């Protein structure tokens, strides 16, 4: 009777406890991406259907957007409908030409904004921002041997040549995070598989992991002060706005990541990071292409110290080529995957 | 008491637990068996992250609760 008693209400309670933790498991796998529900091709279809459905959209249009996503799937080539192209341009001639509270800005060379579109939102923005920093690459004549023949790639092209990284033997241990595939699937990535991905093709990157913050209030001054030391140069006749050769930076905090592509050194002494999300629609990036920015619009670009208080940060910055030996060496060590950790 | 950690690939262990040990000693706990370093861990429970200080106590976490091991930093 006694014996009874007790298993009777351990039975009820780990009843209680495996339906909340299938039910939390189930949550957070679909989340994440790995719950193997389907890929962008499934959602964009999924997502152009209820556009039907909802009458927004003739089904004779369905029919001819999805001929085109397929040939762009076969292929494995973005189809371009999320990008925006000149923001750099457009930056320059307005931090050239209008009345700011800068002294100097520093941004980084040519970048097209890619946000998500029907197929990848919620869920592509770290392969967004990969093809962001591609897009850069893709125009500086630095990576025109280890580039050759490219175009920015769709998200399905993107989880394959990540899975190709893996298959090399890029980072097993990351692989196994995700259960070795990202084809079909709406998973999550970080920097550690752009890392992988941009070193498979031969160019140099690497992380650095701002792991905790640095500065009063949960600010972090190192992450800052590492940017504006990767942004500018050392002195003489630099003039107030600097068009540099070099790539975005490819920024990752817990849950969601975006891209850097350019630091403010205002008049008082602060800095002010200038950030493109593949959240952002096409209609509002195109306010920043009008010749005199919107003071909302500029403000959206601008991130302050106060706007970046996630405990941890990591980014991934693109520094020259590779050669074979150099690769070789850095899948070796990918093997026990760490980065630069500051502090 | 017994509690299992489990991540979204579905990869299960139990660890060996007080009431009073920290959400950082936990992920202690997961490395002495897996070799993940702390900072790669986050703990989820009841729809929850768990926070580093702190104690299982603190989240009514039972014997042979799961909690659920998100790894590294990605979105
Ligand atoms: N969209
Ligand atoms: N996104």
């Amino acid at each position: 009777l006694a014996h009874q008693l007790q298993q009777e209400e351990d039975r009820k309670r780990r009843s209680e406890e495996s339906r909340q933790e299938i039910e939390e498991f189930q949550k957070l796998q679909r989340q994440y991406g790995l719950d193997n529900s389907g890929g962008y091709k499934q959602q964009q279809l999924r997502n152009m259907e209820i556009e039907v459905n909802r009458g927004r959209m003739p089904p004779s249009e369905f029919h001819r957007r999805k001929a085109d996503m397929m040939e762009s799937l076969a292929l494995g080539f973005d189809d371009g409908k999320t990008k925006t192209s000149g923001i750099i341009e457009a930056l320059h001639r307005y931090y050239q030409n209008a009345a700011t509270d800068v002294r100097r800005v520093w941004l980084s060379s040519v970048v097209d904004h890619f946000h998500s579109s029907l197929g990848d939102k919620g869920w592509g923005c770290g392969y967004r921002n990969f093809q962001m920093l591609l897009s850069s690459l893709l125009q500086n004549d630095a990576y025109n041997d280890c580039l050759k023949g490219m175009l920015i790639p769709c998200i399905p092209k993107i989880q394959s040549m990540i899975e190709d990284a893996w298959k090399e033997g890029f980072d097993p241990q990351g692989a196994s995070q995700l259960n070795n595939r990202l084809q079909g699937t709406k998973a999550w990535i970080g920097a550690c598989e752009v890392y992988i991905l941009l070193t498979s093709l031969r160019v140099k990157c690497h992380i650095v992991d701002f792991h905790k913050s640095t500065g009063p209030l949960g600010t972090h001054p190192r992450l800052f002060e590492w940017i504006l030391n990767y942004y500018s140069s050392e002195g003489e006749g630099s003039p107030k706005v600097v068009c540099t050769s070099k790539p975005p930076i490819y920024l990752q905090h817990q849950g969601h990541s975006r891209t850097v592509i350019g630091i403010e050194e205002k008049k008082n002494r602060t800095l002010c990071l200038l950030i493109l999300d593949p959240g952002c629609p096409s209609r509002e990036m195109q306010k920043l292409l009008k010749q005199d920015i919107e003071a909302s619009s500029l403000k959206q670009l601008r991130k302050s110290m106060g706007n970046l208080k996630h405990k941890q940060y990591q980014i991934l910055a693109v520094e020259g080529a590779l050669s074979l030996e150099e690769k070789l060496a850095r899948r070796q060590a990918s093997q026990v995957f760490t980065a630069e950790k500051i502090p | 008491m017994q509690i299992f950690v489990k991540t979204l690939t579905g990869k299960t262990i139990t660890l060996e637990v007080e009431p009073s040990d920290t959400i950082e000693n936990v992920k202690a706990k997961i490395q002495d068996k897996e070799g993940i370093p702390p900072d790669q861990q986050r703990l989820i429970f009841a729809g929850k992250q768990l926070e580093d200080g702190r104690t299982l106590s603190d989240y009514n976490i039972q014997k042979e609760s799961t909690l659920h091991l998100v790894l590294r930093l990605r979105g």
